[PDB]
RNA sequence: UCUCUUACUUUUAACCAGUGAAAUUGACCUGCCCGUGAGAGGCGGGCAUAACACAGCAAGACGAGAGACCCUAUGGAGCUUUAAUUUAUUAAUGCAAACAACCUGCAUUAAAAAUUUCGGUUGGGGCG
RNA sequence: ACUGAACUCCUCACACCCAAUUGGACCAAUCUAUCACCCUAUAGAAGAACUAAUGUUAGUAUAAGUAACAUGAAAACAUUCU
RNA sequence: GCUAAACCUAGCCCCAAACCCCACCUUACUACCAGACAACCUUAGCCAAACCAUUUACCCAAAUAAAGUAUAGGCGAUAGAAAUUGAAAUGGCGCAAUAGAUAUAGUACCGCAAGGGAAAGACAAGCAUAAUAUAGCAAGGACUAACCCCUAUACCUUCUGCAAUGAAUUAACUAGAAAUAACUUUGCAAGGAGAGCCAAAGCUAAGACCCCCGAAACCAGACGAGCUACCUAAGAACAGCUAAAAGAGCACACCCGUCUAUGUAGCAAAAUAGUGGGAAGAUUUAUAGGUAGAGGCGACAAACCUACCGAGCCUGGUGAUAGCUGGUUGUCCAAGAUAGAAUCUUAGUUCAACUUUAAAUUUGCCCACAGAACCCAAAUCCCCUU
């Protein structure tokens, strides 16, 4: 197995110079071996990707999926450790920079079929990972405008060379 | 190994099999070419050329009687009693240049070889040896180590 | 992934231990000792292949001939089966005749 | 691995160990020695060498005995070394025909034999060969005493041998009691076969019977240590008094 | 397992490195990668003929365009240049068409004059 | 190689435990056809062409060839200045340090092979000195061989060993073809 | 008819 | 044939070959002609003369016979009055 | 049942939640017409063509998984016989052996069996 | 007329486009001898090289989060009701 | 960044040496009454003979040699002596957890049983980060530029050649074993070789070369009648109505299984629902026992004998055999093509032809004339030149 996500909280950066922008705090947290499909967990992780901590908690509190409660508990734990151990001033000043689900260690069971035949059921487990970054959630990428499209097209037109000649 | 078949599978028929046609080595009539081959007596030839060569090189001493023991000890002849060698036959080859006075005891001797030996003032006698005596004569030291 | 991720522990070989240092001694016991002993008498190993060599079938035949009576029961059964199989293979299989 | 000894030597090794080692030497030698039985079911070669007509050369010839099967009934009778031939034949006596299993059995008769040394009449299942052998030996007692174990090939025959030999060795007066002259005449007639009784006791015993006999001979209830210690203490006190 | 292969990692990587820019499992799975890498190399080898063939086609197209700008057809231009003993090849003629229009104009005028 | 006896051995599919029954029927299961669970294709199955029993690698070069090899090794040592003749192997002391320092001073190799005539008459001083050394090896003359002569950088011979080796190796030249093994009595051979 | 083949139980009874 | 016997591990000789062919030491095999004793009354004198002859074998036939016999049958035999003593060697042969 | 089908209920279904198989799978960035080939998603010529879910359908993917038909093998096995080979074994007799019974050996005849084989050419088979 | 090949020429270089089979030149890794002592060399060996056996074992995919499975109702969780 | 990935000794292999309290045969592991049954008896067959029918090596009691000789033999496949001769004496160019023992264990588990029999302990694939953009074996040529342009009928194997076969993918494992000659390189040389053997340049030594998986089977010895078939002993069940002592009627329980539908990896390796037949009998059924594989049993369906019986199952012979199918793993170069005969042979083989390597030597191919039949075409053959 790998446990690099846990270690990512133990990296200490050198002290910043006074004439240097304040480095936003980063908090890595995880829950391992959740009795849940990683494919089902992926939808909740994708849902709360990029959102503020409070918005994610609000969205998860009203989601019917089993993994929603687990992700909410993980996020609450991450918020607590962000305040206690990572010197995050405000609880709510956090956004989910990364939220992914990973395969866990799974168990194999026998599923009996109808003619003395069988399948191998897998008791699926999943991991769940969050990185919380201190600060407002970054603004969503603005949609491409017609002006931007035309600019890109004209740049492509200007990039043309006379190919396969002197 | 080639493409599929007996030869590629490694199961081609025995040597001499011809695919069912009666084999060459069986369709030929039996003839007694080798009947009694193992009971035919064999005599290693000792040409007068070879005898003169041995005497000249001193591997065989003509001043003493020359018998099969002396020939073997001088390495002039190699006798295999197990291969039905019954001894040495004198061979007329080299008679016209034989110039040695020798007392030689062989098992067979051609008329011309006897003539050459006697013309040089020597003596030749044909003496029989059974296989056991022949083995003992050819290699006496192993027999002496047998303690019999 | 069929590769080890660490260097194996170093393998130190003493080229001058007694065995290596005296290797080869008495290989000329015959030509330097009036042929009282043959160099093959220096060979230490199975009694049935001291100073002798053969293919697997000949080795198995020799083993059965020389120590077959002292072999364990199932080892001897295996040797008999092996001789039978090797006989069939060497006398009936192969590219050549 | 390999056994230290060949497996066919294991019986001999066992004989050299345990109670079998305590067995008397003459009996052990009798077991160890093996002589080929007299040819019965095959004609032996006249000589050791023969001029085979095919090539006219002198070739060695050996007599390979036919394997004979002796059913357990034979051990209760006197078959003169005769037994069942379990073999095979070629139908119509040509090798290119079928090969058939064939059992040749001897013709068995029930006859009554009187043993002079035993003064008893035995009804014995017998063969014509056994009758001829008895005639050649001039009587049942002579046949039993002359014929070795291998040629006799009968547990009953060897028991008769042991009985006759014990009778001779002991000069037992139970042979025709009240007729000492007749008893002495019988013993004189069979004098040449007499052997020591210590040896006659073990004649014809199977290995298991001999082991049981030896175990019975050497079985002794242990002497109480009271007696041993009393003897030792009395001896020590005698030594102290003398010194 | 007296002798076992220990280099299989590097033997696999030698092919996978050439397969890394493929689509799908052809860039990962050696069984699939090796087949597509062999096809890629065979295509690369065979494409050296098509590169030369297409370059001449491109040169002829460009020369045709440039000469039609002056009323000449490509066969007329090429043939009359040969007859005037100008041995400029098609690559050079296309280069002159693109980068020296006045020189190409001179060549076209020369070819038309020779024709007349 | 002539002394080599490899003891590597693998079990064939006949000798691996079990594997008598056919695992599943030929047809119907949708699986590959197999006759035993111990065929070489299977995990835990036999080895198709593995090493078979203790195998010997024994062979004899002609004794003339072996004697010639000894002669060539001696000529090579002499020509390359690795051969040193001693009147005797007697040492002032049995101290190994003396022997090592002597070799270092005389610019001998890192390894020395000292050869004395017979095992019994070897001086006690040299015996004690060499018994404690790894690269200085002392052998009787009858133990001389090409492998050890090549393993050791320098070869030290005594004069009796030189005479003995000359006699033994030159005898191979001008000798008859044997009538029987030379261990048996001959007219002129000790 | 070919009877079904059952795999060994240990493959499916494994636990952490 | 048997390349490795079960008792000695040696190569065996096909005795059908020995009963039929004579090997001259140089490598030639001599044989009789098939049918040389069969129904001579219905054969012409020329055919009978051809059949009564001792005949050499092919190169491939000789190679087959050499494979089917062991080295014992390919040795020098110094028989007393061998009729084939002169034929055992080749003379004035170019390639 | 049908002309000729309809309506409703339950199950199934579809959506939400939990759990979670199987056959299958060369890789696939997996279109249509005509042609080619004896049968084309992939070849040629045309045509079409932003990108992905979901629910249906069953024309194609020579669909999947099994099976049938024919032919072959100096492959098996079974069956029947006036196929070949035997009669070891039983059952009868006969002759010797043991002095009628019983039993041994050698024959002959049967019963019961046993072992083994299935040449080649002619769409197949019959008769050839 | 031109276009048009791996044909031919051109600059340079050349052993470098048949199945079965056959001849040859090299060679990965491993072990051993002796080196090197750094990760190599000269040799000797051999369980000595896998895109393919409905191959064996293990892992994980695809089909698929599909097929399929399950707990009568309320409640004070006492109980009552269907 | 998940899943993973890696590791080294747990042990094992081949040699050498050495000869290695109580309970329990009854239903085993059961303190404690009339014994007596007590064992012995050729292996067969697979297989080779290309069928098969006689035949076809198999712990031997000193290796080597005699010798693959004498002999035997559908005289053929093959088998094969002896006389005689006389060998001395704690290690690994073994494995390192798919290996090495099956073994962490004959355990778990599977089977009624005999039997079978494991696994494992210390950034591969798959996914995620990060779905997707016209067009197409997914690449190549390229290009400023990912795509757009142009070119391009997946791989293996089997077919004459494309169709057919196999392949989800990763990792590990997984398949050319050897003699008769030859050739090459040493040694010595009319002799070689460390007895035996060969020798009219030979002899000695080395180097090079002969795969893997798979039947249906056959035989031997065990294990099986807790299913089923039949039987034996001793039991049990059969309402109600009608009829009256019934192989009676209707119809419960019970037994069965006519028809339909559902189900078709199912609840089920034969079930469910309805319908239907029998239901005091030649009935159904519990218990214990018996008959065993060429055998049993059979109200004969070749039915049944532990889910797969035109002949059970297990183990062994056994790595059966397979002229059939499939597979047969580094790089590079080179030479390399259809072809007659025989054959229980046409799915094979042997010889020839072709082919490859090495070697020796001198002619080889093409062909101008001249020349090759009477009966009554195109060309071919042959060879001075070239
Ligand atoms: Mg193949
Ligand atoms: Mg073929
Ligand atoms: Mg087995
Ligand atoms: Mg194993
Ligand atoms: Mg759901
Ligand atoms: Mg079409
Ligand atoms: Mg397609
Ligand atoms: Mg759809
Ligand atoms: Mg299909
Ligand atoms: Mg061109
Ligand atoms: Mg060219
Ligand atoms: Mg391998
Ligand atoms: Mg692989
Ligand atoms: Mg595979
Ligand atoms: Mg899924
Ligand atoms: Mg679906
Ligand atoms: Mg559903
Ligand atoms: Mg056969
Ligand atoms: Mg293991
Ligand atoms: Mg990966
Ligand atoms: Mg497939
Ligand atoms: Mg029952
Ligand atoms: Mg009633
Ligand atoms: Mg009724
Ligand atoms: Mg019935
Ligand atoms: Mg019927
Ligand atoms: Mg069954
Ligand atoms: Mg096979
Ligand atoms: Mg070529
Ligand atoms: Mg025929
Ligand atoms: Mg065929």
């Amino acid at each position: 197995i790998s446990r690099k996500w846990e270690k990512k909280n133990k990296i200490v950066y050198p002290p910043q110079l006074p004439g240097e922008p304040r480095r936003p705090a980063e908090i890595y947290h995880c829950r391992r071996q959740i009795k849940y499909s990683k494919d089902k967990m992926w939808y909740l992780a994708k849902l709360i990707r990029g959102m503020s901590i409070d918005q994610a908690l609000a969205q998860l509190e009203f989601n019917d999926k089993k993994g929603a409660k687990i992700i909410k508990e993980v996020l609450l734990e991450a918020q607590d450790m962000a305040v206690r151990d990572h010197n995050v001033e405000f609880r709510s000043n956090l956004y989910i920079a990364e939220s992914t689900s990973g395969r866990g260690q799974c168990l194999k069971r026998i599923r009996y079929h109808g003619r003395g035949r069988f399948g191998i059921m897998e008791k699926v487990y999943c991991h769940y990972f969050v990185k919380l970054v201190e600060g407002p959630p970054p603004p969503p990428e603005p949609p491409k405008t017609a002006v931007a499209h035309a600019k890109e097209y004209i740049q492509q037109l200007r990039s043309r060379t006379i190919v396969h000649t002197l | 190994r080639g493409h599929k078949g007996e030869r590629q599978r490694g199961t081609r028929p025995r040597l001499g099999f011809e695919g069912g046609q009666t084999p060459f080595y069986i369709r030929i009539p039996k003839y007694g070419f080798n009947e009694g081959h193992s009971f035919r007596r064999q005599y290693k030839p000792l040409s007068l050329n070879r005898l003169q060569y041995l005497i000249d090189l001193g591997r065989v001493d003509p001043s003493q009687p020359i018998d099969l023991t002396q020939l073997v000890n001088g390495r002039g002849v190699t006798i295999q009693p197990l291969k039905r060698d019954y001894g040495v036959q004198l061979v007329e080859e080299g008679a016209d240049t034989f110039t040695a006075k020798v007392n030689i005891e062989v098992q067979l001797a051609s008329e011309l070889a006897i003539a050459a030996i006697e013309k040089n003032g020597g003596v030749v006698t044909t003496a029989f040896y059974d296989p056991r005596s022949l083995d003992i004569v050819c290699k006496p030291v192993p027999f002496f180590l047998r303690g019999q | 992934i069929g590769i080890r991720l660490t260097l194996p522990p170093p393998k130190v070989v003493d080229r001058w231990n007694e065995k290596r240092a005296m290797f080869g001694v008495y290989d000329n016991i015959g030509i330097l000792g009036n042929f009282e002993k043959h160099p093959k008498e220096l060979i230490r190993g199975p009694i049935w292949l001291r100073g002798w060599k053969g293919n697997e079938l000949q080795r198995c035949i020799r083993k059965r001939k020389m120590v077959g009576s002292r072999m364990f029961a199932d080892d001897l059964h295996n040797l008999n089966k092996r001789i039978r199989y090797l006989y069939k293979h060497f006398n009936r299989h192969g590219k050549f005749r | 691995p390999l056994h230290k000894y060949p497996v066919w030597l294991w019986k001999r090794l066992q004989l050299r160990e345990g109670i079998c080692s305590r067995l008397p030497g003459h009996y052990l030698r009798s077991l160890e020695e093996e002589r080929t039985p007299t040819p019965v079911h095959y004609r032996p070669h006249g000589a050791k060498f023969k001029i085979n007509p095919k090539n006219g050369q002198r070739e060695r010839v050996e007599d390979v005995p036919i394997p004979i099967y002796f059913p357990p009934e034979s051990q209760r009778g006197l078959w003169g070394g005769e037994g069942w031939i379990l073999g095979q034949i070629y139908a119509n006596n040509d090798k290119l025909s079928k090969r058939l299993k064939k059992v040749w059995k001897p013709q068995l008769f029930e006859r009554e034999f009187y043993s002079e040394i035993l003064d008893k009449k035995f009804t014995v299942t017998v063969t014509m060969r056994t009758l001829d052998l008895i005639d050649e030996a001039y009587g049942l007692d002579f046949y039993i005493l002359k014929t070795p174990k291998e040629d006799l090939c009968s547990k009953f025959g060897m028991d008769l041998k042991r009985g006759m030999l014990l009778r001779l060795a002991r000069q037992d007066p139970q042979l025709h009691p009240e007729d000492p002259e007749r008893r002495a005449a019988i013993y004189d007639k069979y004098k040449e076969f007499a052997i020591p009784e210590e040896e006659a006791e073990w004649v014809g015993l199977t290995l298991e019977e001999a082991i049981e006999k030896q175990r019975l001979l050497e079985e002794k209830d242990p002497v109480p240590l009271f007696k041993i210690y009393v003897a030792e203490l009395i001896q020590q006190l005698q030594q102290q008094a003398l010194s | 397992l007296r002798n076992r292969v220990t280099d299989r990692y590097f033997r696999i990587q030698e092919v996978l490195k050439h397969a890394r820019h493929f689509r799908g499992r052809k860039n990962r799975c050696y069984r699939l990668a090796v087949r597509t890498v062999i096809r890629a190399f065979v295509k690369c080898t065979k494409a050296r003929y098509l590169k030369k063939k297409n370059m001449r086609t491109l040169w002829i197209n460009r020369i045709t365009a440039a000469s039609q700008e002056h009323g000449l057809k490509y066969p007329a231009l090429i043939g009359n240049l040969v007859k005037c003993q100008v041995e400029l090849n098609r690559k050079v003629l296309a280069d002159l068409a693109i980068y020296e229009p006045k020189t190409f104009k001179s060549l076209a005028a020369l070819a038309s004059r020779r024709r007349h | 190689n002539f002394k080599r006896i490899s003891y590597a051995k693998t079990k064939t599919r006949a000798e691996v435990r079990g594997g008598g029954r056919k695992p599943w029927p030929q047809k119907g299961t949708g699986r590959a056809r197999h006759g035993s669970i111990r065929s070489p294709l299977w995990r835990g199955g036999g080895v198709a062409h593995g090493p078979r029993g203790p195998t010997s690698y024994y062979y004899m070069l002609p004794m003339k060839v072996r004697a010639l090899g000894l002669k060539v090794a001696l000529t090579v040592k002499l020509a390359q200045d690795d051969l040193h003749i001693m009147d005797s192997l007697e040492l002032p002391t049995g101290d190994p340090q003396y022997l090592t320092e002597l070799a270092h001073y005389r610019r001998w190799g890192d390894s020395v092979l000292l050869v004395d005539l017979t095992h019994e008459e070897m001086p006690q001083s040299i015996v004690e000195a060499t018994s404690r050394l790894k690269t200085f090896n002392l052998i009787p003359a009858v133990g001389l061989n090409v492998h050890s002569m090549l393993k050791h950088q320098t070869l030290v011979l005594t004069l009796p060993t030189v005479a003995f080796l000359e006699d033994k190796l030159l005898w191979q030249d001008s000798r008859y073809r044997p009538l029987y093994p030379f261990s048996l009595p001959y007219s002129d051979f000790p | 008819f070919t009877p079904p083949i059952y795999q060994p139980k240990f493959k499916t009874e494994k636990e952490f | 044939l048997t390349y490795f016997s079960a008792r000695k591990g040696k190569r065996k000789t096909v005795k059908a070959v020995i009963d039929r062919f004579l090997r001259l030491h140089c490598g030639l095999w001599v044989r009789r002609k098939a049918g040389y004793k069969k129904k001579l009354w219905k054969k012409t004198p020329a055919r009978k003369k051809r059949l009564r002859e001792f005949v050499f074998c092919n190169k491939t036939q000789s190679k087959l016979l050499d494979k089917m016999t062991t080295s014992f049958w390919k040795r020098r035999n110094w028989y007393v009055d061998d009729p084939y003593q002169k034929y055992h060697d080749r003379t004035n042969l170019k390639v």
